[PDB]
């Protein structure tokens, strides 16, 4: 469609010799869609047209894939760090997925992580280490390159070509079930004190979707210097929430609103009256 | 890395009203490594019936989830967030709190 991501996210935590833990996710840029079962090793579709257009038959191969991949890299690096190696516990993170850009080419990607630096990525048909995580990302990177040389082109295929392939029949199952424009609720309270002699407003906007959203406080048709916008924070089903506040000095009178501005209202913006007192406690 | 504390935001989804029902959500992110316990409260106790995201993370690759859950808001009843990591020396507790923006 746009710029339309797809991700796939792993986090192995390995605490000793004998004991590790894989775990698992996909996701359609910031909706959850994909989950992973670590105690039986399958997919777990969380929405109805989590399969998007893939059959079943496909999707079996891609569960023995996973299979096979995290079996063997957990086989491959306990057995590299055997019995004292001062590193336990660490933990690998991996990000690897597809974007669509709209009429121009996908892009695939695969980047890990070694206890949160940059330490390798996958570039086109080479493991790659960063510049900056030194010894170990050279290491792992010649084992990659040199032994487990015949599943690069699996790699390959499955970011470059089965990723995009995948996100568009996803995105296309999708357009029965889920909004593409998501109204969102609204209202006032107060705040913290932001010191004596002043008091604080606070706008609610909870539940819409997409993101971009406008939000101001007003005084009629004057927008007001004082306002700030907080941080977008999630909500469930991919939708968001946000604050906006207002610091007011005792003496401010009355007749103070918000106005919130969506594309899911299309003309017809939110406006909020404060009610309540402008008498700092 | 560097170990990260995490920060723990509180909010509600709909207007609080006493005695309508409503969703609790907590948002903890910034975090490393991803071991991690968090907990919805309701008096100091954690609520058995959750619902959670899998872990993400940012491209600082630092981790973070999303937990919601229907609640009840009440006079007497304290709801709060409860976290514990190892950047933690015990659990930090962040209160719901209408009067304040929850901020
Ligand atoms: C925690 C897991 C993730 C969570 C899942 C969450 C759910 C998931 C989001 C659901 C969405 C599904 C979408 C469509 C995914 C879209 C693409 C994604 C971006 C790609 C991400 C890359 C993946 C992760 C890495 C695997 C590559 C590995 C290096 C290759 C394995 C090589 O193994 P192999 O040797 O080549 C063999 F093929 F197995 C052989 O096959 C024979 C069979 O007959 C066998 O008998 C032989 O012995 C032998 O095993
Ligand atoms: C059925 C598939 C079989 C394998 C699955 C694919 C996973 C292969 C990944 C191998 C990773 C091995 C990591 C090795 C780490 C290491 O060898 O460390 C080097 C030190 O010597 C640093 O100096
Ligand atoms: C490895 O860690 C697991 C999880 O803490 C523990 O149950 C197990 O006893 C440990 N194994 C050894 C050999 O220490
Ligand atoms: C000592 C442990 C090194 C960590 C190895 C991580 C390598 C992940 C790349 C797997 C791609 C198939």
């Amino acid at each position: 469609s746009e710029h339309v991501s797809f991700h796939v996210i792993q986090i192995f935590s390995f605490v000793n010799q004998s004991w590790a833990r894989g775990q698992g996710s996909g996701w359609l840029d910031e909706l959850q869609t994909h989950g992973w079962d670590s105690e039986s090793g399958t997919i777990i579709f969380l929405h109805q047209w989590s399969k998007g257009q893939f059959s079943n038959e496909e999707l079996s191969d891609l569960e023995l894939l996973f299979r096979f991949y995290l079996f063997g890299l957990t086989r491959e690096i306990q057995d590299h760090a055997s019995q004292d190696y001062s590193k336990y516990p660490f933990e690998v993170q991996v990000k690897a997925g597809c974007e669509l850009h709209s009429g121009g080419s996908p892009e695939g990607f695969f980047q890990v992580a070694f206890n949160g630096l940059d330490l390798l990525s996958f570039q086109q048909t080479t493991w790659v280490p960063s510049p900056g995580c030194g010894s170990l990302a050279q290491s792992v990177c010649h084992l990659l390159n040199h032994q487990y040389e015949g599943v690069t082109e699996t790699v390959y295929n499955l970011i470059r070509s089965t990723c995009p392939r995948f996100l568009l029949g996803l995105l296309d199952a999708g357009k029965m079930y889920v909004h593409r424009q998501v109204r969102p609720e609204a209202w006032l309270s107060s705040g913290p004190s932001p010191g004596p002699g002043r008091l604080q407003l606070v706008c609610h906007v909870s539940g819409f979707y997409p993101k971009p959203v406008w939000v101001m406080w007003m005084r009629g048709e004057q927008e007001q210097q004082g306002t700030q916008l907080g941080d977008i924070l999630p909500n469930a089903n991919g939708t968001w929430y946000l604050r906006a506040t207002l610091d007011v000095a005792d003496g401010e009178a009355a007749g103070l609103s918000c106005r919130v501005k969506h594309s899911s209202l299309e003309g017809q913006d939110i406006i909020l009256y404060w009610r309540g007192s402008l008498v700092p406690r | 890395a560097i170990q990260r504390t995490p920060k723990i935001q509180v909010y509600s989804r709909h207007p609080a009203e006493n005695g309508k029902s409503n969703f609790l959500n907590c948002y903890v992110s910034g975090f490393h490594p991803s071991d991690i316990e968090v907990d919805l409260l309701k008096n100091g106790e954690r609520i058995e019936k959750v619902e959670h995201s899998d872990l993400s993370f940012s491209k600082d690759w630092s981790f973070y989830l999303l937990y919601y859950t229907e609640f009840t808001p009440t006079e007497k009843d304290e709801y709060a967030c409860r976290v514990n990591h190892v950047t933690l020396s015990q659990p930090k507790i962040v209160k719901w709190d209408r009067d304040m923006g929850s901020l």
